[PDB]
């Protein structure tokens, strides 16, 4: 129990990061035109 | 209890999803 | 209505010498007998009185509540007295206790869900039924609603109505489910009379809908939001197009373009 | 101790795997010594768990055979039995919740099902089968076509072909098992020409005719012309003769369903191209069927929306469609956006996969 | 085999043969509950009759059903409305379920309801049935002897 609120702790910060990954993934997109134009 | 588990496994079986992913962000 | 003090003889010389009315008012003082005694309920564990008995007086006391109830026209307690019954009737199996009064209280109930047009119920009625076809084939009683479910489906209602009125049954019991049939055949000719014809003259829609009076026929098709001249009947209206909300959709002339680029937009997204 | 735990358990699903008649003699004998060894150490620990580890078919294969009711041999009021394993069946139901359970509680839905149509009703049928939705990404892909098999068998009493046609067409492309293309494979070749029979849409059934045997074909090419050609006659008297087939697969339903089918079908193929159509040629047709009837038969044909028309009776014509639409508005981009929406559910698989 | 006979019972006209119909349908509430489903507003006007006293009774065969369907939040509710169907102290799959629903639904409202007031465990505000029944699991906790799980629940 004192367990269960460490494992969810762990879960939480591994939530915040999943949605981190698209975040990332979306600014790409526009840096890709940018630089493919630029060429 | 049970409740507090069962919160813990639904972020697992996102993750996987997320692993998938976390390999074409690379490719990009 | 009395004959002895005992429930069980006072509602059969009760229902006996008719007084079915009675017979509802006896009801309730019998069920709370028959709910302690536990004979009420469809019995799987051995008691000595499974289908055997105290039990078969108990289902015919089912019987005549069934018979009683609906000729004084109360549906309600005709299900729920057929209900309780019809487990003894069949189960999957149970062909213990078989009387040929539930045979005639079946043919009532597949009546019943036909006057109401349930299709569906009719086809799960009989899949309930243990023998499908030697059952209901058989019996004559039976015959008359599946023949009519046939007759009914195909637009021969002609053919339904020479039926109905020659039975047996119609003479009997089948008198209290008539009234609430022709209604539920009259609407559904009524209606294919308005999709088909553009026009057609008001004394050959009279005799389609089985009226012996014209003025019947133009109150019914003035109900039914149909305009009429002196000698025809017209369907301008072969329908009735709208009816309340449910619009952005369908016939119209922008909201189908944003909704062409939401698709696409989503589509996109998903992509990429 | 840990050895100990774990030795019941794969003693348990051993026995269980053995009892389908090897070192066996009564199966129904049996069955209450493998409920006994099912419940404790197995059925207890999972609470808030699934596994093929736990498995209801290896019980269905066991449970079937009871049910063909002579064993019972119907000297009883209701089976016990039956009862007894709903009862459990639904006590596993509660259980599952919808956060990790779609494996093992899919097959309870197809046995609930299977009763039901064996003999129950299947109005009961829907809330089990909406209940049972939540993503399926661990049921099996012969478990999928079964489940599909049941489903489309519920859908054709309660009138709904279409739901049906898509459901065993999306079976048969599951299961590379060459145990599910023996007998199992019969059946849903029945179901699948059943399904085609309601519409009366019907093509021939050219593709099934290397995959049945030549035995069934007959019968089933006969059922099949008789809708085509579009005759009652031909229709009853072919009824007359399989009977015992219709019968035996229990699709006696079709009788009922396919009389008003079979005869507007028939209508069907005589014409109805041109601005008129003259009445006297249609009255001609429908006069074989019923003569009495010829107005009301119509009427109720324009109304299904099966084909459409106007009649005037005074004049006598009965006036009509090409039956061919137009492109110039919202329903062929209808089809447009169904297909895009089909390509993108398989895009994302695509990625994901 | 049908649940027909006795809701055939739970329609009929009388409180004495409604009666008996609750307690008939009881029994197998859990394996039946499809069609039972149906009925609901049916035993639901029972409940909400103040007149009639078996009232408790329909609203515990409501919460059944209404487990199965996944309506966990509504069925909690109305056990506790009912003033005595709400019982922890038999063991059960029905009971375990609910009473961690329970907990989750006090714990999440707790965060918002602290925040606002942080008294408002002293007060009325979270009703007194709820707080009962989450009362209660701290004392089977405790009893445990197990001191971090009555801590947890609570914090």
């Amino acid at each position: 129990y004192f367990k269960l609120k460490k494992l969810e702790k762990e879960y939480e910060l591994l939530t915040l990061q999943e949605d981190y990954i698209k975040d990332e993934q979306r600014h790409l997109k526009r840096e890709l035109k940018r630089a493919q134009e630029e060429v | 209890e049970q409740k507090i588990q069962e919160t813990e496994l639904k972020i697992r079986s996102k993750t996987e999803n997320v692993r998938r992913l976390e390999a074409q962000r690379n490719a990009l | 209505m009395p004959s002895l003090a005992e429930l069980t003889k006072s509602l059969s010389i009760a229902f006996e010498n008719g007084d079915y009315a009675a017979c509802e008012k006896l009801l309730p003082p019998i069920k709370i007998e028959l709910i302690k005694n536990n004979l009420l309920i469809p019995d799987l564990s051995i008691q000595n009185d499974i289908y055997l008995n105290d039990l078969m007086i108990t289902k015919r006391i089912l019987e005549v509540g069934a018979l009683a109830s609906i000729q004084t026209f109360n549906f309600d307690s005709f299900e729920n007295y057929f209900n309780q019954l019809k487990p003894y009737y069949f189960s999957n199996n149970h062909k213990l206790s078989e009387s040929d009064k539930k045979s005639k209280l079946i043919s009532l109930y597949l009546l019943n869900l036909l006057s109401q047009n349930n299709t569906t119920k009719f086809h799960s009625e009989l899949q309930y039924l243990d023998k499908h076809i030697k059952n209901l084939e058989d019996d004559s009683l039976l015959s008359y609603p599946i023949k009519l479910d046939r007759w009914l489906m195909e637009g021969s209602y002609q053919k339904a109505w020479d039926l109905l009125q020659s039975g047996s049954q119609n003479i009997s019991e089948f008198d209290s489910f008539t009234d609430i049939l022709k209604s539920a055949i009259r609407d559904e000719i009524a209606k294919n009379t308005e999709l088909s014809y553009d026009f057609l003259p008001l004394s050959n829609i009279k005799a389609l809908l089985f009226f012996n009076n014209e003025k019947e026929t133009e109150k019914f098709a003035l109900e039914r939001n149909w305009p009429i001249v002196n000698s025809k009947v017209y369907f301008n209206n072969q329908s009735k197009e709208k009816a309340d909300y449910e619009d952005e959709m369908m016939h119209e002339e922008d909201q189908k373009t944003n909704i062409i680029e939401k698709a696409m937009d989503y589509a996109i997204s998903i992509e990429n | 101790k840990t050895i100990e735990v774990t030795a019941e358990i794969n003693c348990f699903m051993h026995l269980l795997v053995q009892l389908f008649l090897w070192d066996s003699k009564e199966l129904e004998q049996l069955v209450e010594f493998n409920r006994k060894v099912v419940i404790p150490n197995l059925l207890c620990y999972y609470n808030l768990r699934s596994l093929n580890l736990i498995n209801a078919k290896l019980w269905f294969y066991i449970y079937l055979s009871h049910e063909t009711l002579a064993r019972s041999s119907e000297e009883i009021n209701s089976d016990n039995q039956n009862i007894i394993l709903r009862s459990t069946m639904m006590k596993f139901l509660k259980i599952a919740s919808l956060k990790h359970d779609n494996e093992t509680k899919a097959m309870l839905i197809n046995l609930i099902l299977r009763d039901f149509l064996n003999n129950g009703e299947v109005d009961s049928a829907s809330d089990f089968i909406s209940k049972l939705e939540y993503p399926h990404t661990d049921v099996s892909s012969s478990l999928e076509a079964r489940y599909f098999f049941y489903l489309s068998k519920i859908n054709a009493i309660q009138l709904d072909y279409s739901t049906a046609n898509e459901y065993i067409i999306a079976a048969i492309r599951k299961a590379p098992h060459n145990s599910k293309s023996l007998g199992f494979l019969q059946q849903s070749n029945k179901l699948h020409c059943c399904i085609q029979l309601l519409m009366g849409d019907i093509p021939e059934l050219s593709f099934f005719h290397q995959s049945n045997m030549q035995k069934s074909l007959l019968p089933y090419y006969h059922l099949t012309k008789a809708v085509k050609l579009g005759d009652l006659k031909k229709f009853t008297s072919t009824i007359t003769k399989y009977k015992q087939l219709l019968l035996k697969d229990d699709t006696y339903q079709l009788c009922v369903r396919l009389r008003s089918n079979v005869i507007k079908t028939g209508i069907r193929i005589i014409s109805l191209t041109y601005k008129k159509i003259s009445l006297r040629d249609i009255c001609l047709k429908l006069n074989l069927d019923s003569e009495q009837t010829v107005e009301y038969m119509v009427s109720r044909a324009i109304r299904d929306g099966v084909i459409e028309a106007k009649i005037n009776h005074e004049d006598g014509f009965i006036e009509t469609t090409e039956l061919l639409n137009i492109y110039d508005s919202e329903d062929p981009q209808q089809v447009f956006d169904e297909r895009i929406k089909f390509a993108n559910q398989l895009h994302d698989e695509y990625l994901v996969s | 085999t049908t649940a027909a006979p006795l809701l055939a019972l739970l329609r009929e006209n009388q409180d004495s043969v409604k009666t008996y119909a609750l307690e008939s349908i009881n029994n197998v509430v859990d394996q039946l509950w499809s069609e039972i489903s149906n009925e609901l507003p049916d035993i639901e006007a029972l409940y909400d009759d103040d007149t009639f006293s078996d009232r408790e009774m329909a609203a515990l065969i409501a919460s059944k059903v209404y487990y199965n369907l996944g309506e966990y939040e509504s069925a909690v509710k109305y056990a506790l409305a009912a003033k005595d169907r709400f019982d922890i102290d038999e063991k059960s799959q029905f009971v375990e379920t609910i009473v961690s629903k329970s907990i989750e639904m006090y714990v999440q409202e707790a965060s918002k309801q602290y925040t606002k007031d942080e008294q408002f465990y002293t007060k009325d505000i979270i009703d007194p049935k709820l707080t009962s029944i989450f009362e209660r699991m701290i004392e089977k906790c405790l009893k445990a002897s197990e001191l971090k799980l009555a801590l947890g629940i609570a914090l």
